[PDB]
């Protein structure tokens, strides 16, 4: 049996099946035809038992899928550990994880407790180590404290000797005159009298003791080369290719960085998503965060009601948090935000604007006392009286 | 030289005529204001010529069933 | 060690509690300021004092 | 045509309804037996008046 | 920061420990014979400068010495009994360094809450409620802290011939099978009280 | 004749109404009268209903109990500003011309706002943020659009006082306060398409109703006079307040109509307006609490319904329902998965009401005749027109003569009643099951074993409810949409949550466990007990030494499968992949291979059914285990909900069956190692310790590389913790590999049934790091641990690293190391359940609204569309198979072996 | 005494002593409380100390 | 609280043994020897005489009529 | 009253005993005061809690007659049998060595010591038990009750300290003729029933009937 002819039947039997559905049935059905030697009836009859099957799969009308997803998120997380951890890797960024990370992304926090970034290679900076590190002294965010083997602050005598090692500075690829001179082209008002690899430095005559030391501080951690807001990198190997994992969150930066593969890089920050792809992008994010931190406690979700909560939080353009601050705290039945609140003004506003309930939910069903429109509350009878 | 679409996180955007746009509106017995929304300052707005008012249609890629089209209406 | 109140038996419950008259120092990490306080025990008046 | 389950839970609840008010049985049934399992067995049998009506 | 602190306070925690100079503890074989005897008393074990109580402040410059055979000059102290830093109910429990430390805990609460002749005035004291074991049983296996303490004199427990094995599946997730012969002969039998209180109230 | 509210929309009352659905016209401050009866023209009068005995009402004609109450009207001299209203008041105030009335904006800008209300109707936080960039935009505004007229600043003072800031003909700015008539006036003007824009809807809120002319009065069962022990009429705050109304409004009249000066009756007009104010609202901002009689402020409207306990947020509660009981719960395996067995105690006081007819008269004549006392009986019984009757012993032997068709008996509960069963905490959907009564002596709710994962219950002192529903529609419904059967797999990751725990798979393995065979009398006794029904033994499989005949436990097993099934797969016990490959190289080559073949080949770890037939491998936790439950997957899915239940009760007692009458036990030699496994562990735990010391004296003498991520000190804290997890993790490798598998500690380890290797190796090898928050033990005294270390010491032995196992025994720094980590371990434990709590409360708020509607998409509730085609295919997660739509592998496969069979 | 509820805040001062048992009353004549909130999760304040 | 008549475990009678093995074990003699002479070979019957306490004389002194 | 009315003093509705003590006496204030006392014999039974030492807590879950009770050869029928099951996840090696610290000290005819670090080592204790005439491992070959044929493994077998905790059955059970919440309604709702939680919930005696009116919307008269 030609592939065409296995290709025409799928499209002619299982029309109703779902993209994937009929290619990877394509694809199955090819290989065991080569492998076996089918038939056109056993090709028939595997698709009519894939369509009955499928049939058979749907979702009723009236199913209550939101309660269903609710308590199937819920109920994995009190089996899923309570933070009280501390992983320290080597090649690794530490990361906050399991239940913490679940309710910072459900309630949609505008930063992060441990922003990350993940940034891809262009071919030309792949498939080599050295490529790799050039970009990530690109993308390094270099300090000179981490440039320094060690610092010396003796503020007895008004001076500040910082020793800065040779394996971080050519790791970094600045020089002792490159980053003084980046140093006086930002730091104008002082003088650097630099000496063989320690730095020297005054603060234009000062004279309280407090007065050098915030200065000294305002140079250790002042940033030489590397966008704003990202700290230490860690390039890895994973698969065949080096990724550059990076602290930090500066998104739309890193995006313009040369180098830089804009199409497969993600940050951890879904606000920032939001702000430089759009909603869907941000949609999407929110799905692999939470289907990450779910894999990662070894347990198991099935992906539907993740994308349930992922669609119901970005309805309205904006990422909002779940809660009461933002999906609960608008609940149009009147009633039903009546029994979360503290005031009555909600009631004047509603009997102002004309707001009609429509008596679509739960706990307004509930207090009036009548079927919930769920599952059995949804059907209607009718009979033909004569009977035998 | 870098557009939005290229990123794996941003699916296809699409903007709909007034034929197509009537006939989804009357296929789920709707209005325009029940449909999802996406702000006049989202990129993949500006990246089209979108206008409020007008619906675009969102081609996902779908980990369960592949491909998957979704509705969203301009606002400001 | 109890006592007979109304003919049900109480016990009193030691209560652990911060050394009074003795300075504490700690830092916080919102404010960058550094703060010391004592609790100072005058005839069962109990005073905080921090600088 | 198939019947959701909640049609047909809806479907056993009132006709146990009927059956237990009065109304007869279209089926024989054993002796002693409650209006549930007589409106189960009747279902089972394929012998239902009620209809449902879908939008 | 050369500081020297003083404490004559009320509600600091202290414990016992033996002086060692010199690598030699200051207690010797003799006072352990005056002390078995009778001629000696702890308090004159303290007023002799043999046992020294610290508090957590002193402790700080102290070296201690887990047990007698690992005293070397550099020790300052030598622990009495570490078998004595548990609580009380905690010492019930036989061979605790046996087990996880969540099971010890769950074990001193059970032994918190187990029926026994806790008092022998109960026939005649009134309260709102008690229990009595018929026959309570000292534990074969038992700590040599549990006979000083007294809890022999009130026991509060039975020795089992217990047998690992499935049976029936009627044991499975913690459930237990109990033998109904035993049960009749007068194992785990136990009596509750209750008692209720009427006033003649004027008014 | 009974329909259903479909919905409730809200609006502001108009004077008109008020008028004509009031009855009586309340002007005299009457009070209940001293023979407590109702005064005309009072507060309580009867036209506004009775809730004193022994009178009628005056417009229904009902007896107190049975009189809804009616509403009555107060006639106001002056219009009063509603306190509610007035920031909405004051917002209006500013944005309409003071001539015209109409809203000061620009034609284009009226037609771009409407057009974006239009689009943001729905969402009510835009539609609030649109009407206040109107106001903001209008009350900017100075000159009138129509008329050019001056618009004077509006001043508004809380709560009810507005002011117009005017200028005299000196410039100087004076505050013209504007009574309620002057705003009146100004409200009426504004024309109806204005409203919307102005936030309004000119059809159920006018501008005009919000200042009121007509203040309607609650009837007394709204205010009901609740009375005092002494016998005194306590009466209601809103019956005071009231009262207080009306003789400030006769008062404000009789000066009105007697030509008095102006500040009199505005004197009186603010008081009517306070005393109005604090009777809708006594906690209104910048209004002075009024004092009960008892100088105690008076609970008002606002009061009554804001309250947590009261109409809103007060009905929704947990209390006592009715048919209810809860006892401790004991194991037993010999019920059906669907059946739960109760005391009779409990069974002769959980009633439930059974209408009598033709083909069960018989029954309940003998329940009746039975009484109150004899299990099978009943303990009331309702006459066709409806009083209820104890059976009790003097009229037992009449009310079954007299026992016809349309009489309603509350039988006990006999076997096959349905039931609910409960188990608190209540977390997910399969925490309520419906089950059928079973009565059994004793006082406990027995329950089947494989129902405990679900549930998530032990029996160490654990306690359940359950419910007995009462009406027909509701057991229907427990029935068919709550049962047992239905719910085997799980609706959270599409596998079973029902099935073997413990036993169900060491006895398991104990039957299939290659090498085993077992005698005749064996082979029929376990089939008798697990039910099965068989009347002739297979051809016996190998004959014993003095000649009886033997069955191996694989086909023993395989009396149990369908005729049809087939299915292969990998378990646990693979330790030996290349025999697993050669399986598979055969099976893939030939897709039904001769079975004599595959018995050379056989291998415990690779499981493989053909035709119902157990050719190859052994039971474990991946066959019908908590989860991966393959075959019993396999079995739901394709032969239905009946069939899986059967299988299920009759492998889970065959298994117990084997693992009872064969000895399984463990003893203090499970975990005995051989000397030469000692001395590896030994000279292991010795070389990390070394390599550790020698970590710290190059960080003494600074020889170390600080990573970016951490200073010298983390690195160096980094560096000891990875040297000794790999330690422990070398230790429990090489006693998992002297320990055998016929140990038994080891096959509950490998099969799943229970515990980890881990456990194994903390019990034999050694017991490892001891960490808080993940780091090592730090919190001491100054510079150490415990008192026993000398200051500054960073070895391994010293913060928390213990070198004995629990066979050997913990010293005791090792002992309150070992306390600091299960401390903590506590400590977790008790605050995630609250934590997850929390998040699942938010998100059952944010989310229990959403459903399925009958063209497959999903809606929220105020009509916004959420999702099309539920899950972006339309396929049920319970019925997905692993999250797969459809796995097309297996439906080849089958397919393709039955019709090549 | 009766109650608890000492003067100046502090509450269960004094608590119902316990007869189940000997271990029972001997270990609540020996019981020391904190006065810190239960219901915050004071991590540092719970966990055992060297 | 005073002696059980019967052993728990096998129904064997040791309720009169237990006064002579306690006279006996106060006079020095080994414990082992004298249950042996008593005729107690199980353990079960052995744990019953070794583990008893006699409290009847501790709460015989409080009397209720 | 506030004739005269009943204020009598009765025993709790779901208990039973005998009186034991009866006494009376006076107030601080000359009023007149009675004690009753009610004891009840609460033999073991089904649902009673039972905890060893070791934090290994449990309820029982059968009482089996002695015939079906399996034995050793040398006699001994256990009054308690446990599950195997329990023990690796739990890690109390403790519970082990005090059963064969118990079976040696009723062997031996003195108690063991088990006073923490400084107890009897197991290795002796095991030693010991081998010098007595037993298996060091502390397992027996056990005949079952009702087949009367041999267990096919040997058994381990000793002494175990156990006591009763005051959590009985006979205090916890109780049913209401004439508890739930919030995460049983979401539950119910969840399942899809509409009818049960009108049912469970509603119940009657507080709902009413209402005529409304189809043309304005108010209650009609
Ligand atoms: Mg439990
Ligand atoms: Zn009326
Ligand atoms: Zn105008
Ligand atoms: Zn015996
Ligand atoms: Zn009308």
């Amino acid at each position: 049996v030609s592939l065409s002819t296995i290709k025409s039947l799928i499209e002619k039997k299982g029309a109703n099946l779902p993209e994937n559905v009929k290619s990877e049935l394509y694809e199955k059905l090819k290989k065991y035809n080569e492998k076996y030697k089918l038939t056109k009836a056993e090709i028939e009859a595997i698709i009519d038992d894939v369509v009955k099957e499928y049939e058979r799969a749907l979702v009723e009308p009236g199913e209550p899928v939101g309660t269903v997803a609710a308590q199937s998120i819920g109920e994995p997380s009190t089996q899923m550990t309570l933070n009280t951890f501390h992983y320290a890797g080597v090649a690794e960024i530490n990361v906050t994880l399991g239940l913490p990370r679940i309710i910072e992304i459900v309630d949609a926090r505008k930063n992060p407790s441990t922003p990350m970034m993940t940034v891809y290679l262009d071919e030309e900076h792949r498939y080599d180590r050295a490529k790799a590190e050039e970009v990530a002294r690109r993308i390094e965010g270099t300090t000179l404290e981490n440039l320094a083997r060690s610092t010396t602050l003796d503020l007895i005598n008004f001076e500040f000797i910082v020793e800065i090692d040779p394996e971080r500075l050519e790791r970094s690829g600045l020089t002792m005159e490159k980053v003084v001179k980046k140093l006086e082209s930002s730091f104008k008002s002082a003088e650097f009298e630099v000496d063989g690899y320690t730095l020297i430095v005054r603060p234009k005559k000062a004279d309280k003791i407090s007065d050098l030391r915030r200065f000294a501080e305002k140079i250790k951690k002042h940033r030489l080369k590397g966008l704003s807001g990202v700290g230490k990198t860690i390039v890895r190997k994973e698969g065949d290719e080096y990724v550059i994992y990076t602290e930090g969150s500066n998104f739309k930066q890193v995006l313009k960085v040369p180098g830089v593969d804009p199409t497969r890089t993600r940050t951890n920050n879904i606000h920032e998503i939001a702000e430089v792809l759009g909603i869907e992008a941000a949609r999407n994010a929110i799905i692999d965060e939470i289907v990450s931190t779910m894999q990662e406690q070894g347990l198991e979700v099935d992906i539907r009601h993740i994308m349930l909560v992922a669609d119901m939080m970005t309805l309205d353009g904006i990422v909002r948090p779940i809660g009461r601050h933002g999906v609960v705290g608008e609940k149009s039945s009147v009633l039903a935000r009546a029994a979360f609140e503290i005031t009555v003004q909600h009631l004047f506003e509603a009997a102002e604007k004309g707001e009609v309930d429509n008596l679509n939910g739960v706990i307004e069903n509930v207090l009036i006392g009548q079927p919930v429109p769920v599952g059995t509350g949804m059907v209607k009878l009718t009979m033909k009286l004569p009977l035998r | 030289e870098f557009s939005i679409f290229d990123h794996v996180l941003v699916p296809e955007h699409r903007v709909l005529s007034e034929e197509e746009k009537k006939a989804l509106l009357e296929k789920y017995k709707i209005t325009l204001a029940q449909l999802p929304q996406i702000k006049a300052s989202d990129p993949a707005v500006k990246a089209l010529g979108a206008k409020p008012g007008d619906v675009i249609e969102i081609k996902r890629k779908s980990p369960t069933a592949g491909v998957y089209y979704y509705y969203r209406v301009v606002v400001e | 060690g109890y006592f007979i109140i109304n003919g049900s038996e109480r016990v009193i419950v030691s209560i652990e509690d911060i050394a009074p008259n003795r300075t504490l120092v700690e830092k916080d990490e919102r404010q960058e300021k550094y703060i010391a306080k004592v609790f100072s025990y005058r005839h069962g008046y109990r005073a905080l004092v921090a600088v | 045509f198939k019947y959701t389950r909640f049609e047909k839970a809806r479907i056993i609840g009132a006709r146990a309804l009927q059956i237990s008010m009065g109304a007869p049985v279209l089926i024989d049934v054993p002796p002693g037996i409650t209006p549930l399992e007589a409106a189960i067995l009747e279902f089972e049998k394929g012998v239902i008046p009620i209809t449902v009506i879908r939008p | 920061v050369k500081e020297v602190y003083v404490n004559s306070d009320d509600g600091r925690v202290r414990r016992p420990l033996i002086i060692v100079e010199n690598g030699v503890p200051k207690l010797t074989k003799e006072h352990v014979q005056a002390v078995k005897e009778g001629r000696l008393k702890w308090s004159d074990l303290i007023k002799m400068g043999i046992i020294e109580y610290l508090d957590a402040e002193e402790e700080e410059n102290a070296y201690v010495a887990m047990w007698p055979w690992e005293v070397t000059e550099e020790h300052t102290h030598l622990e009495l009994m570490p078998a004595a830093i548990l609580g009380l109910p905690a010492s019930l429990v036989p061979y605790p360094e046996h087990n996880a430390a969540p099971r010890n805990t769950y074990g001193a609460g059970m032994a918190k809450q187990s029926l026994g002749l806790g008092w022998a005035n109960f026939r005649i004291r009134v309260d709102t409620r008690g229990h009595l074991l018929h026959y309570p049983q000292i534990p074969l296996v038992n700590s040599r802290i549990m006979k000083a303490v007294g809890y022999e004199d009130r026991p509060a427990g039975q020795n089992f011939v217990v047998a690992v094995l499935a049976y029936q599946g009627y044991n499975m997730e913690d459930a237990i099978i109990i033998n109904k012969a035993s049960i009749e002969r007068g194992l785990a039998r136990s009596t509750f009280f209750r008692t209720y209180e009427a006033e003649e109230k004027k008014y | 004749m009974k329909k259903v509210i479909g919905s409730i929309e809200f609006g502001i009352l108009s004077p008109q109404e008020i008028r004509k659905m009031s009855a009586v016209e309340v002007t005299v401050p009457d009070t209940y009268d001293d023979d407590g009866y109702p005064i005309e023209g009072g507060v309580m009068d009867k036209r506004m209903g009775v809730i004193d005995p022994g009178l009628r009402c005056e417009t229904c004609g009902g007896r107190a109990g049975e009189c809804p109450g009616h509403f009555g009207h107060i006639e106001l001299a002056r219009p009063v500003i509603h306190v509610g209203f007035a920031k909405t008041i004051y917002r209006i105030l500013e944005s309409t011309c003071r001539e015209c009335g109409r809203i000061k904006l620009t034609d284009e800008e009226i037609e771009e706002y409407m057009k974006k209300i239009e689009l943001a109707r729905n969402r009510r936080s835009e539609f609030n943020e649109i009407i206040k960039e109107i106001h903001k935009k209008a009350k900017e505004r100075m000159v009138c659009p129509h008329c050019g007229a001056p618009q004077y600043p509006i001043k508004f003072e809380k709560p009810t006082i507005y002011w117009e800031i005017r200028k005299d003909e000196q410039g100087n700015e004076y505050r013209h306060r504007l009574m309620p008539t002057e705003v009146r006036d100004w409200l009426e003007k504004i024309p109806d398409k204005d409203l919307p824009l102005l936030g309004l809807d000119p059809e159920k809120s006018r501008p005009e109703w919000m200042v009121l002319t007509v203040l309607p009065v609650p009837p007394v069962t709204a205010r009901p006079s609740i009375t005092l022990e002494t016998g005194i009429r306590a009466e209601d705050d809103l019956t005071h307040k009231l009262v207080d109304i009306i003789r400030i409004n006769n008062r404000l009249k009789q000066n009105i109509e007697a030509g008095a000066p102006q500040l009199i009756i505005e004197d009186l007009w603010d008081l009517l307006q306070y005393h109005v104010t604090t009777y809708i609202n006594n906690e209104a901002p910048g209004v002075p609490p009024a004092k009960h009689k008892s100088g105690r402020p008076l609970k008002t409207l606002a009061q009554r319904l804001k309250g947590k306990e009261g109409r809103f947020r007060g009905n929704l509660s947990g209390k006592r329902v009715n048919f209810s009981a809860r006892t401790v719960i004991s194991p037993d395996p010999m019920i059906s998965i669907n059946e739960v067995g109760v005391p009779v105690e409990v069974a002769m006081e959980l009633t439930v009401p059974e209408k009598v007819t033709e083909f069960n008269i018989e029954r309940l004549r003998k329940m009746v005749l039975n009484g109150p006392d004899k299990y099978p009986g009943a303990n009331y019984v309702i006459d066709p027109e409806g009083r209820r009757r104890r059976i009790m012993d003097s009229n037992k032997e009449t009310l079954a003569n007299q026992l016809d068709i349309g009489w309603t008996v509350e039988r006990h509960l006999m076997d096959g009643d349905i039931v609910l069963f409960n188990r608190q905490p209540s977390l997910h959907r399969m925490s309520i099951m419906a089950h059928r009564v079973r009565v059994m002596p004793y006082r406990t709710f027995r329950l089947n074993l494989a129902v405990c994962p679900p549930y998530n219950a032990d029996f160490d002192g654990d306690e359940m409810n359950l419910h007995v529903p009462q009406t027909e529609e509701a057991q229907a419904e427990a029935r068919i949409l709550m049962e047992v059967q239905n719910h085997i797999i799980s609706p959270r990751y599409g596998g079973p949550i029902i099935g073997g725990i413990q036993d169900h798979i060491s006895g398991g393995y104990l039957l299939t466990r290659e090498g085993a065979y077992f005698t005749r009398d064996e082979v029929e006794q376990m089939l008798m007990f697990a039910g099965v029904d068989i009347t002739e033994l297979p051809e016996p499989d190998k004959y014993d030494e003095n000649g009886n005949p033997l069955w191996s436990g694989k086909t023993i097993f395989s009396l149990l499968l369908p005729e049809d099934l087939t299915v292969w797969y990998r378990n646990k016990l693979c330790d030996e992949p290349e025999r697993c490959e050669a399986l598979e190289k055969l099976i893939e080559e030939k897709l039904m291979p001769d079975p004599e073949e595959v018995r050379k080949l056989a291998y415990d770890g690779f499981v493989y059914i053909q035709n119902g037939k157990l050719l190859s491998g052994a039971i474990d936790k991946k066959a019908y285990g908590r989860e991966d439950g393959i075959i019993l997957d396999l079995i739901v899915r394709e032969y239905g909900v009946e069939r899986a239940r059967q299988f299920l009760d009759q492998v889970t007692k065959l298994t117990i069956w084997v693992i009872t009458h064969k000895g399984f036990t463990t003893g203090i030699d499970d975990e005995d190692l051989p000397e030469e496994a000692r001395d590896r562990i030994r000279e292991i735990i010795r070389e990390a310790e070394e390599r550790v010391n020698k970590l710290i004296e190059a960080y003494k003498r600074g020889e170390l590389e600080p990573l970016p991520g951490k200073s010298l000190e983390d690195t160096l804290e980094s560096l000891i913790m990875a040297v000794l997890a790999e330690a422990r993790d070398n230790a429990g490798a090489v006693a998992e590999k002297y320990l055998g598998m016929d140990n038994h500690t080891v096959i509950m380890a490998k099969t799943g049934a229970r515990g980890k290797i881990l456990n194994i190796t903390q019990m034999a090898a050694l017991l490892g790091q001891q960490s808080i928050r993940g780091k090592r033990l730090y919190r001491g005294f100054r510079g150490r641990v415990l008192s026993h270390f000398k200051p500054g010491d960073l070895g391994a032995r010293a913060k928390g690293f213990v070198v004995n196992s629990y066979k050997s025994g913990l010293t005791p720094q090792e002992y309150f190391f070992h306390a600091m980590g299960g401390r903590e371990g506590l400590v977790d434990t008790a605050v995630r359940t609250a934590q997850s709590g929390y998040m699942q409360r938010r998100l059952i708020n944010a989310l229990q609204d959403l459903k399925v509607e009958y063209d497959g998409t999903v809606r929220s509730p105020e009509g916004i569309i959420v999702q099309f085609k539920y899950g972006e295919d339309g396929v049920d997660p319970m019925k997905s198979w692993r999250g797969k739509t459809v796995d097309v592998d297996r439906i080849i496969v089958r397919t393709l072996l039955k019709m090549r069979g | 005494l009766a109650t608890g509820a000492w003067p100046g805040g502090r509450t269960g001062v004094s608590q119902l002593l316990d007869r189940t048992n000997y271990m029972s009353t001997l270990s609540h004549l020996r019981r020391v409380t904190s006065p810190l909130d239960r219901e915050q999760p004071h991590f540092e304040a719970r966990d055992l100390h060297g | 609280m005073i002696v059980p008549v019967r052993c728990f475990t096998c129904g064997k009678v040791i309720g009169d043994k237990y006064y002579e093995f306690k006279r006996r074990v106060e006079a020095g003699e080994d414990p082992e020897k004298v249950l042996d002479d008593l005729g107690l070979e199980r353990y079960c019957c052995r744990r019953m005489l070794l583990s008893h306490v006699e409290l009847i004389d501790d709460i015989m002194h409080y009397r209720v009529y | 009253p506030r004739e005269r009315r009943e204020t009598s003093v009765a025993v709790r509705p779901s208990e039973k005993g005998v009186v034991d003590k009866v006494i009376i006496t006076e107030t601080g204030d000359g009023t007149k005061l009675v004690k009753v006392t009610v004891r009840d014999l609460r033999i073991p039974e089904l649902g009673d809690k039972f905890a060893s030492r070791h934090g290994q807590k449990g309820v029982i879950g059968l009482i089996v007659p002695q015939e079906d009770m399996p034995w050793t050869e040398s006699g001994i029928v256990p009054d308690l049998i446990v599950n195997p099951h329990g023990i690796p996840s739990r890690m109390t090696v403790g519970q082990l060595i005090e059963a064969i610290g118990g079976k040696v000290a009723s062997l031996k005819g003195r108690r063991v010591d088990g006073t923490a670090f400084i107890g009897e080592p197991e290795e002796k204790l095991r030693k010991e038990l081998e010098e007595l005439g037993f298996k060091h491992t502390g397992r027996e070959i056990m005949y079952d009750g009702i087949t009367g044929k041999r267990l096919e493994a040997d058994i381990f077998i000793g002494v175990i300290y156990y006591q009763r905790l005051h959590h009985m059955v006979a205090d916890k059970i109780h049913a209401r003729s004439r508890r739930f919440g919030e995460m049983e309604r979401d539950v119910l709702v969840g399942h899809g029933a509409a009818m049960l939680l009108i049912e469970r919930l509603l119940e009657e005696s507080d709902k009413t009937e209402v005529w409304v009116c189809e043309n304005c919307g108010h209650i009609a008269l």
